């Protein structure tokens, strides 16, 4: 099911360039043995959650040797007892032996191939662990949601760490860091208060209860047994004739904002592609140096 | 009696899947009967408890 | 639909009607139904 | 089985079918420390008159 | 056929000589980010350096044996940790499981919960060991028994479980089920009352894809007190003021104060009433965490002979990832 | 050790219940049938009752159909040695491959074996199914022909 | 493994219209090599509710063949994540190729093979994109909370999806999560100078009815507010809590939908080649 | 490590699990065990 890349030839010395991305991966469109490098392409710079909500309707794929006429590629969506393969890490810090890896897009600082020979450019996605990209992920929005309401601009404590060395978490103007995420801090926080108001709709008393022995009961009663206290949900008062303008229907309210919540849950990877077995080797991989993986 | 049953067998036929290491052999033969007297053929008595 | 040829006589002198429920389907009659006495079959005339 | 009588539309056409069944029974109960509606699934043979 | 993973380590938690081949083993994260992370992670009231200290008094260490992680908890057998500790050659070895309690003991304490500090590998099968340096194998994927030891007394292998923390559920909730081809859980326990808590270990086989209520009910009465005492040292303030309470009879008046965008900063707008969600000292969901599992493979058959043990049945390695148990 | 008692089923006494025969294509028949012809006597009586004429009735039986299973495993190392994937140049090899062999006929012996005792215990399975009991059948065989 | 489902004895009434279901799934109980068909079977429609609830207690499994005597069967997921199988599709939209597929209780009934013989019905699970599967579980699932082409709910189950439903919301309120419920009014002003920012804000958004209706104070300092962070804290359990919030209502995507060589749409009623995950 | 040659042929037909207590220990494989094969052994290597 290995698949092969028309190259259209470039030039000396690019070419290199090419070859030295021997271990990155790339996301398809159809599973045909053959296709135009010229459809595995996306402008490096573009928005993060329109990237990340593609990279579900396409299939990954790492990049094998490469020659001046074609380069080689390997699906990991479909396959037979999931072999062996080889990948070139890319994110900001090193993973270790025995955990999953996660694609995500370049949120932090974006590195992109400019093929100048041939005009187009590619985006090759960063390899995380798994805990540390779910984790990556909310510090950049934090920052962002932070930077938002004009407060304290900085704190010193937006740093990762992993294996020891300590990551600085690049400053968010780099490339576009102020543009090319603005659409993800903005509907994930978005998301995050509807749900807040969709509940605190439903039981208008919930913040009035015991502050150590109320909140704490309902909550223990509520995951326990059905006696729900009631109707904890108290009857909402009517609706207008929905020709009125300020007709309000909580219900359908809450109806899209599950809707948009779980297509949310969905387009942000989490779910592992791959494991790292590495075997006869240093058992860290640093940075930019490859890794023996298995699909999962 | 007799002849109370008309009973037939098929071909004994084997499923060799392979499954952790050793083979799981799984044996199978399918066989069909009928009856073919006109009025009962059996009794029991059930003679003791 | 009869067969022509049998294959065994069935030998024990049995009442057949009260023994009705014994098996799947049976019809009866008393002579000259004109429904034996009628062939009929469906052919299939060409292939191509 | 005493007040059900949905058996009428299993309608009998045959007193012979009756004499047949009886003996040829499945049983309703299971085989635990009590007696509890069996799964129709498995089927055992059990007579009652 | 299986692949195996290989990693070189120092002989402290695992020690593949003492134990014959066939039980899990654990990969342990560096401490050093573990002991960053708390510095932002424990709750307020609570110390923030006690996980330091606590790791500083044990002192790369990487795999630990499962069989060794069950001694140092709550619930064991002492059977277990006598041959623990009489069985291991090494020295120093029961003050060492003794400092490792007291680490998992903050670890919860300090809410960086053990479950994101161990990731979990297949079971070994052979090591070649230096003077206190080891090189554990263990499968990854495939079946155990695909593997090849260099035992020669038994090339292959099975899965061995201290059958003291091995809890069955299907048998356990009756089910009335009938035994075929059963998952495998590892799951951890969690108890949460400040300077009296402990972790408790299980290995958990059923048919249940999801676990969720079945642990919810199984753990209840954990689930109950530590949803109570959780939310201790934390100062919450005195009785809730009127204005907490969200007002809800006002989103379909028709005649209401109201307030376009754009004239938002302090105009004539004050009339609009004040709502002040107050939420300080309440319980959060990392006050509400009583356990956390993970999916394990896949099994035949458990029967249970000699030390207890439990071994295993044509287990099929298949990892998967962690799990939060909070509701 | 112990020797296992193999038992052929045409030498039981139960054989005289069944006319069993081979169908090689049992497995690619759909339902089957059999039919029977049979007509029935008459007496020609007199005076106020009238004359009857014969009757003929037709008449069909279906198939039942089953089928039979048993599980034969053997061991990984025993496969590896049997075939040479696993063997060795010594004179310990072979000490353990004729062992190997000589387990796995023991088994197809004991596994072959069982589709004898299973046709023997599906006969009797079958033809319990079919009996009526005799308390139930000894009186209604003294009222047919009446039963209008 | 290749689960073995026996059939009793059948008229060729139904034997023939069973011959058609070649490529639809069951729902088996235990993962015993053999299996009797009566087992396998769900009765008639009801409750769409509970049934997507019971799907989640049982792993599935497809048939293949179906012979005179025997009908072959092949459990999903339990090891394996690359048995290219092929599977039809049962419901109104057609499914492309790229996505995963969720299965779905059928809608109106009317989908039950009756069998009259065996005295059964079944009821194959429709298959449906995700994408509108997700849809679909939040209809149901807001109808269900509204009681305190559609068939009703029954108010014995629909309370523990509601209870689910809240639980799994109400984890969501934290002492960071107020600081984020602060800037409603600073977020609307946002989305005014630009587009997009106006554009990923809903219609009947349930905020923009707030934000213009009750101003709320500024953020009371929490505890410590030098040491640690809570912004941070409340939207890493919001992308946990998010993540698991479809399938804890639905059902996990199945399996994806791979086509070498045939037309990319497959439409309704149509066999198409898959891959499990 | 079962022996290689029998004595002596048995007589009885009976199950056993059923009659575990006579026996001192008593191991029951189900079907071609994957143990009973590998053989180790002990030497001693040349004497002065």
């Amino acid at each position: 099911m290995e698949v092969d890349i028309a190259l259209p030839t470039l030039s000396p010395g690019d070419l290199s360039a090419l070859q030295r991305c021997e271990g990155r991966v790339v996301f398809l469109e159809t599973l045909r043995r053959h296709a135009t490098l010229r459809e595995v392409a996306l402008p490096c710079g573009g928005d993060v959650l329109a990237a990340m909500a593609a990279y579900r309707r396409r299939f990954a794929a790492v990049i094998t040797r490469v020659t001046p006429h074609r380069m080689l590629a390997t699906p990991l969506g479909v396959g037979g007892r999931g072999q062996s393969l080889v990948l070139q890490n890319t994110g900001p810090f090193d993973l270790t032996n025995g955990d999953h890896v996660c694609l995500v897009p370049p949120l932090l600082g974006d590195e992109c191939l400019r093929l100048t020979s041939a005009n187009l450019e590619l985006r090759f996605p960063m390899t995380l662990p798994l805990a540390q990209a779910r984790e990556l992920t909310a510090r950049v929005v934090a920052r962002a949601a932070e930077t938002l309401r004009g407060g304290a601009p900085a704190r010193g404590a937006d740093v990762v760490f992993s294996n020891g060395r300590r990551y600085q978490l690049p400053p968010p103007h780099r490339d576009n860091a102020e543009a090319a995420t603005r659409s993800l801090v903005l509907n994930m926080i978005f998301l995050l208060n509807e749900g807040a108001v969709i509940l605190l709709s439903l039981i208008p008393n919930l913040l009035t209860l015991g502050a150590q022995d109320g909140y704490a009961n309902a909550v223990i009663q509520l995951g326990s047994a059905t006696r729900e206290l009631g109707q904890l949900v108290r009857q909402p008062p009517p609706p207008l004739p929905q020709d009125h303008a300020r007709r309000f229907c909580v219900f359908e309210a809450l109806e899209a904002w599950i809707a948009s919540a779980s297509r949310l849950g969905d387009t942000l990877g989490t779910r592992p592609v791959a494991r790292v077995c590495i075997f006869d080797g240093p058992p860290t991989v640093p940075p930019g140096e490859k890794a023996a993986v298995v699909e999962v | 009696e007799k002849a109370s049953e008309s009973y037939f067998m098929g071909q004994m036929q084997v499923a060799r899947t392979e499954s952790g290491g050793g083979l799981h052999l799984q044996l199978t033969q399918p066989r069909a009967n009928v009856d073919l007297g006109v009025g009962f053929t059996a009794a029991y008595a059930a003679a003791a408890l | 639909r009869p067969a022509i040829l049998p294959s065994g006589q069935i030998l024990s002198n049995i009442e057949v009607h009260s023994h009705r429920a014994l098996f799947d389907i049976f019809k009866r009659f008393r002579s000259d139904d004109n429904n034996l006495y009628g062939a009929e079959f469906d052919a299939l005339l060409g292939t191509y | 089985k005493f007040f059900t009588p949905a058996e009428a539309v299993a309608k009998s056409r045959g007193l012979a079918r009756l004499i047949a069944d009886t003996g040829a029974a499945a049983s309703p109960t299971s085989n635990g420390e009590y007696q509890f509606k069996r799964p129709v699934g498995a089927g055992e043979l059990v007579e009652d008159p | 056929r299986a692949r195996l993973i290989r990693q070189v380590t120092l002989a402290d938690f695992c020690e593949p000589q003492a134990e014959r081949p066939g039980l899990v083993v654990l990969a342990l994260r560096h401490p050093a980010d573990l002991a960053g992370a708390a510095y932002a992670a424990t709750p307020p009231g609570k110390n923030h350096r006690d996980l330091e200290e606590a790791w500083l008094a044990l002192d790369r260490a990487s795999v630990v044996s499962l069989n060794f992680l069950v001694a140092a908890a709550e619930n064991a057998d002492d059977a277990l940790r006598a041959h623990v500790t009489t069985n291991y050659r090494d020295r120093r070895t029961a003050a060492r499981l003794e400092r490792f309690a007291t680490v998992l003991r903050a670890m919860i304490r300090s809410h960086v919960f053990p479950h994101r500090a161990l990731h979990v590998l297949g079971g070994l099968l052979g090591h070649v060991t230096q003077d206190r340096l080891a090189s554990v194998t263990c499968v990854a994927r495939g079946d155990q028994e695909a593997a090849r030891t260099n035992d020669m007394a038994a090339r292959r292998s099975q899965v061995h479980v201290p059958a003291c923390a091995l809890m069955d559920v299907d048998r356990e909730l009756r089910l009335g089920g009938d035994d075929g081809l059963r998952f495998a859980y590892l799951v951890f326990v969690y108890t949460q009352r400040h300077r009296r808590e402990a972790l408790r270990v299980h290995v958990a086989v059923s048919r249940l894809p999801e676990l969720g209520d079945a642990l919810s009910f199984l753990l209840a009465g954990t689930r109950v007190d530590n949803a109570i005492h959780g939310t201790d040292e934390a100062d919450a303030p005195a009785a809730p003021a009127a204005a907490a309470a969200f007002p809800a009879y006002l989103f379909n008046d028709p005649r209401s104060a109201r307030c376009p965008t754009g004239r938002l900063n302090t105009p004539a707008a004050e009339a609009l009433p004040v709502w002040a969600p107050d939420m300080r000292g309440r319980a959060t969901r990392n006050s509400c965490m009583y356990a956390a599992y993970v999916r394990l493979g896949t099994v035949e058959r458990v029967v249970r002979r000699a030390l207890p043990l439990a071994h295993m049945e044509r287990f099929t390695w298949d990892v998967g990832a962690w799990e939060e148990c909070f509701f | 050790c112990s020797t296992l008692s193999l038992v052929r089923f045409l030498e039981l006494g139960l054989s005289v219940a069944c006319v069993c025969t081979k169908f090689p294509e049992l497995s690619y028949v759909a339902e089957g049938t059999i039919q029977f012809e049979v007509q029935q006597p008459m007496i020609a009586r007199d005076g106020p009752h009238p004359a009857d004429q014969p009757v003929h009735n037709y008449m069909i039986k279906r198939l039942d159909r089953r089928s039979l299973n048993a599980a034969f495993s053997i061991a990984v190392e025993a496969l590896g040695l049997i075939s040479g994937e696993n063997l060795d140049g010594t004179h310990i090899s072979s000490a353990m491959r004729l062992r190997a062999i000589q387990q796995l006929a023991r088994n197809v012996q004991a596994v072959l074996d069982s589709f004898e005792r299973g046709t023997a215990d599906q006969m009797l399975r079958v033809l319990m199914e079919k009996a009526p009991p005799l308390s139930l059948l000894a009186p209604f065989t003294l009222y047919e022909g009446r039963l209008a």
